[PDB]
RNA sequence: UUGGAUAAGGUGCCUAAAUAUUCGCUCAUGAGAUCCCAUAAAAGGUGUUGGUUCAUAUGAACUAGCCCUGAAAAUGGAUGGCGCUAAAGCGGA
RNA sequence: UUGUUUUCACUUUCUCCCCGCACUAAUGUGGGGAAAACUGGCUUUAUUUCUUCAAUUAUUUUUUUUGCUGAGGA
């Protein structure tokens, strides 16, 4: 809302909620860019979802399909979609807000080590049962004719190895800190270190 | 270090409105860490600031502010209605606003 | 204001006895006719 | 009987009950309006003194706001002198809000018109 | 107190008998009690009730004194019995009714959201009579026998509700669902 | 017949993955709602969601029903009758000191934390930053130091 | 309608298992287990001197409460079968052309001919570690087995659906590749 | 005209205001979603819950809520759109 | 043709015992019995700030922080 910019993990996200709180935030001003689309989950039988976007797959216009509706195959642009069908794009705000919003499939190069924030409202942990009947993104659109599926699981466990790699580097630093700290709070004169300890420092 | 704030940010929102009819004498103002109308009420009767730069000077300073309050709550989700001197213009909706301190 | 509130309690007493054989009779006459 | 009758008539369109005492001064001295003007020509005015109720009213020694409420609860030997003369309330919209207007106060689901009986008071000084 | 979570229905009782006439000097006087959502709708049920068994209306009856019989202890803990009668779109369908609450007031009240849930009968189609005590082993309903059991447990895996003060839309990760 | 040893070393070992049992005489502190601050007993249980919490004279809260939603309840526990009374529960309070053994866990210090911090004063607030400025001059003379 | 289901089930003592977050995992004679049963709500309770399971469902209502009785007696069934192999009686029927069979590569890979007559190709597979083979008392009869149950199980149940011709009446033409009863080694 | 408060109606985004609280029901391989209003019927329903009647925790019959079949039309297509299933659906509070 | 009055059957427990004897969800359970009653209620005595004094209604009196407005000119 108040950052600079946000990045969003749209792994594990329901692809409604998530799109309402995007547009929510592209309208407010803040701008937003969404990560991981292809891990987008969407209630409902992967069957239901196919369905629907087959519906809209047969749907163009019969005089001219160059002006039809752009379906669209990534998951990056199908979220991208949505939000758009959730703000007035039609105005120039609602088109600076729709500009304002950034999607990607998998981590590209500028997203490595950005915290990457999650929204509990659009989880699927939280906002579905867990006995009921949901879908993936990345296969609904790869069924529908995407081919770059497994290319970018590719390109994410590579870079889950290469993250894995320095968390193993930022720990060792952070439980060095600690104990340097440890070793620190005794050279403190009393008076301050009673502070620190009453207030939790 | 230098330039202290002691001020609150706040973000415009649109106009006191309703679907396709506006109200442009209150203006809906977001504030950085409210959330509830009940801590949202804290900020009643505070002066708002309205900062923005001009392309040429006109006092020898690129800068103008204009100025005004929050009148009361709106909703119960921390946003506030805040009439100014003027009105806000339309181009300035999602810009900063500096909630003060005083009064 | 002993006085006072043993006759309220004497009054609100009628009542659950009245409210009680009330019952009685209901129960009574639903297994009269029940066969 | 015979008001109660003719407003039975025009009960759901309106919702009426019980004022109480505390109800009745509230709306006399902060909304009580009075006709003070010549027959016909009343000329609506705040009550804010006692010198039009004397001169309405004086002769027949019910002159005060104080006489006024004194009579207006207990429903004495002067009725017509009082509510004729009390200009007709324009009250606010209530401060919280009605439940349905189009459902009857006394239906299971929400609603307002009909007799609140002794629950308009709420009503009354809610909208004042 | 919390308003939120409870309901508005009191205690009253209130007392009169149909008119006295010519042809009847001296008529029997009657009562009965029940508890809706305000005095005035209870009055209305009652008469409205009055006018379905007998013949008598505000136009042929009348009151003689109004009371507040509240309850002995509202914080005590009750089992009670009463009978219940509704409409559907095609029909007319009666049964019993028990249930644990702390008092009469909600004791009533418990009942009409479950029907409005499971059959769609509106307030205005369920007929509640003859509020009395009902036993705790006499029981047949599934549910009501382990209430009062001697001892018992389950997990509580409820899915967490925080405050709009803390129920914050950036979350650093990823939140877990055991709690505790 | 007893068997002693293994029962003992298995009720332990055993991590069963739910825990808290929900049994009369446990504590608890709201989650949700105006009363989330206070500190009151599982007094007994009436159906699925709706529980009774009851607090102590000395916490000082009245009797409530309060839905299973918005609960989070304590790891102690009394063994009271089931109809003890406001006359016994200020007893069993204080025999066993209920709240002395609670305060002392990660989330308890928590919030004792957060409760001493929010109301600090502006004075203290300015005490804590001097502090923190001094803990890092020696934070980076020792790490000087240690090259 | 209650709050707690659940199934006590008897651990024989020819097996010891450990379970974890709803994947148990367990050593029997022929081998080891481990199951994905990720999709159900499932608690477990495991003791190993006394042994015994014990799976249960919290809050149980009968919409799902039948999950929990097939997963319970499933798994009382795959103890069973990894502790002695389930033997079902497949036999394999020819009305006039006796069933040609190519047992290709040990019990990987088998073909199919001689059914009504076509003369071509027809080869259906299995779950690895499940056999499908000759029971050499009767040539038309082969004695499947496995390891697990559900191992075994599928395997009787792909192989039927292999052959099937058309334009025959089923009523008059008996043909088919049967599976009629069930024992253990 | 300036403030306040409301009516009808809404409070996931479009769109100002609840991803509000509380209790149930529903999975639809064409779910459903605000009077007028923008269609749906006879005939089938051991899912859910609660009943009623009967024969010694044991079997039936019905009953009615949601869901399903019945249910096919021509430019591509419309709960207003997006979408929504721990509802943003239905019946309450 | 109402009233009135009468009988048993009800509750607490970390009580205890025995049988399945560990079969408990637990630091127990399924069944059959003993215990007092530390549950509970009943009447009192000085006190309600050790501790509750709730909720609703009727009748009164204040209070924190603040929005908008200043007609007139006797």
């Amino acid at each position: 809302m108040y950052k600079k910019e946000y990045v969003i993990d749209c792994k594990g996200h329901l692809l409604g909620r998530l799109a309402s709180l995007i547009a929510k935030e592209l309208l407010n001003g803040q701008r937003i860019v969404a990560v991981r689309c292809e891990d987008i989950n969407i209630s409902g039988s992967l069957y239901r979802n196919k369905l629907k976007y087959q519906e809209f797959l047969r749907l163009r216009t019969n005089t001219n399909p160059k002006k039809g509706p752009l379906h669209l195959r990534e998951p990056s642009k199908i979220l991208w979609r949505c939000v758009r069908g959730m703000l007035p794009h039609k105005t120039y705000k609602g088109q600076l807000a729709l500009k304002k919003l950034k999607v990607c499939v998998g981590m590209p190069y500028p997203y490595d080590k950005k915290k990457k924030y999650v929204l509990p409202s659009a989880l699927r942990a939280f906002r579905l049962k867990k006995h009921r009947r949901y879908c993936r993104l990345g296969t609904l659109s790869s069924r529908v004719g995407w081919n770059y599926d497994t290319l970018v699981k590719k390109n994410e466990v590579l870079r889950k190895q290469v993250s894995k790699a320095y968390y193993k580097k930022k720990v060792n630093n952070l439980n060095e800190k600690k104990e340097i700290k440890t070793e620190a709070l005794n050279l403190i004169n009393p008076e301050q270190r009673q502070v620190l300890e009453n207030f939790g420092y | 270090l230098q330039a202290v704030r002691l001020y609150e940010k706040g973000v415009i929102l649109g106009y006191k409105r309703s679907q396709r009819n506006q109200d442009p004498n209150f203006t809906l103002i977001s504030i950085k860490n409210v959330n509830t109308k009940k801590h949202a009420q804290f900020y009643v009767g505070k002066r708002v600031a309205y900062v923005y730069r001009t392309t040429k000077h006109h006092d020898g300073v690129k800068i103008k502010c204009i100025w005004g309050k929050v009148c009361r709550t709106h909703g119960n989700s921390g946003v506030i209605r805040a009439k100014f001197k003027t009105h806000i213009p339309p181009k300035a909706f999602g810009d900063r606003v500096r909630i003060l301190m005083y009064p | 204001k002993q006085i006072q509130k043993k006759e309220l309690q004497k009054i609100n007493h009628d009542y659950y006895k009245g409210v009680a054989k009330a019952v009685k009779k209901k129960k009574k006459r639903e297994e009269k006719k029940a066969k | 009987k015979a008001t109660k009758e003719m407003l039975k008539i025009v009960e759901p369109y309106v919702t009426y009950g019980y004022p109480t005492l505390s109800t009745v001064r509230k709306l006399l001295y902060k909304r009580g309006y009075v006709r003070v003007g010549k027959v016909r020509r009343y000329a609506r005015k705040k009550i804010q003194d006692n010198a039009d109720i004397s001169k309405h009213l004086g002769k027949y020694n019910v002159h005060g706001i104080e006489d006024m409420v004194y009579q207006l609860y207990t429903c004495g030997p002067v009725f017509k002198k009082v509510n004729n003369f009390l200009w007709a309330f324009k009250l606010k919209p209530p401060r919280k809000g009605f439940k349905a207007k189009r459902h009857a106060f006394n239906e299971p689901r929400p609603g307002d018109w009909g007799n609140r009986e002794a629950h308009i008071n709420e009503l009354i000084n809610r909208m004042i | 107190i919390d308003n939120s979570l409870n309901t508005n229905i009191h205690q009253y009782h209130i007392v009169g008998r149909a008119i006295p006439t010519a042809k009847d000097k001296n008529p029997n006087v009657y009562r009965m009690c029940i508890f809706a959502k305000n005095d005035t709708n209870a009055k209305s049920r009652f008469w409205y009730f009055m006018k379905k068994i007998n013949k008598l209306k505000k136009s042929n009856g009348e009151l003689l004194a109004c009371e507040q019989i509240k309850e002995r202890f509202p914080l005590r803990v009750k089992n009670y019995g009463v009978l219940l009668r509704y409409d559907s779109r095609t029909g007319t369908h009666n049964m019993y009714k028990e249930f644990r609450d702390t008092t009469k007031e909600g004791a009533i009240a418990q009942l009409y959201s479950e029907m409005a849930g499971r059959h769609r009968a509106r307030a205005s189609s369920i007929n509640i009579i003859r509020i009395s005590e009902i036993s705790s082993s006499l029981v047949r309903r599934p549910h009501i026998k382990q209430l009062l059991k001697r001892r018992l447990r389950f997990p509580a895996l409820h899915l967490p509700t925080l405050q709009k003060e803390y129920r914050k839309k950036f979350a650093s990760k990823r939140p877990s669902t055991y709690r505790m | 017949v007893e068997l002693t040893e293994e029962e003992k070393l298995y009720i332990s070992k055993k991590n069963l993955l739910f825990k808290r049992f929900v049994e009369p005489g446990r504590l608890c502190l709201i989650e949700y709602g105006p009363y989330a601050g206070k500190l009151c007993f599982i007094v007994d249980i009436v159906t699925i969601t709706r529980v009774i919490v009851d607090g102590a004279f000395i916490t000082g809260v009245p009797r409530m029903v309060i839905p299973l939603k918005r609960l989070k309840l304590l790891k102690e526990r009394i063994k009271i009758n089931k109809n003890c009374k406001s006359g016994f529960l200020r007893k069993t309070v204080n025999s066993t000191k209920v709240l002395e053994e609670f305060n002392n866990s990660k989330l308890g210090k928590k919030m004792i934390i957060k409760k001493k911090r929010d109301e600090a004063t502006d004075f203290e607030r300015f005490q804590v930053y001097f502090a923190k400025r001094e803990l890092k001059k020696k934070m980076t003379t020792i790490k000087n130091k240690k090259n | 309608k209650t709050i707690v289901s659940t199934q006590k089930v008897l651990i024989p003592e020819g097996v010891k298992v450990a379970i974890n977050a709803r994947k148990v995992t367990v050593s029997g004679k022929y081998g080891t287990l481990r199951r994905s049963f990720r999709h159900l709500p499932i608690d477990i309770r495991l003791n190993k001197l006394k042994k015994y399971i014990k799976v249960v469902m919290w809050f149980g209502v009968p919409d799902s409460l039948a999950c929990i009785r097939t997963v319970c007696t499933h798994l009382k069934n795959m103890f069973t079968g990894v502790t002695k192999k389930f033997l079902y009686k497949m036999r394999l029927v020819h009305a006039h052309f006796p069933i040609n069979s190519n047992i290709v590569d040990n019990n990987t890979r088998i073909e199919i001919r001689n059914y009504l007559g076509e003369k071509s190709v027809r080869f259906v597979k299995a779950l690895p570690g499940v056999v499908i083979e000759k029971s050499p008392n009767v040539k038309d009869e082969i004695y499947v087995s496995g390891a697990d149950i559900e191992n075994v199980s599928l395997t009787a149940a792909l192989i039927h659906q292999s052959v099937l011709c058309r334009n025959k009446d089923i009523r008059k033409f008996l043909d088919g590749i049967y599976v009629s009863e069930v024992t253990t080694v």
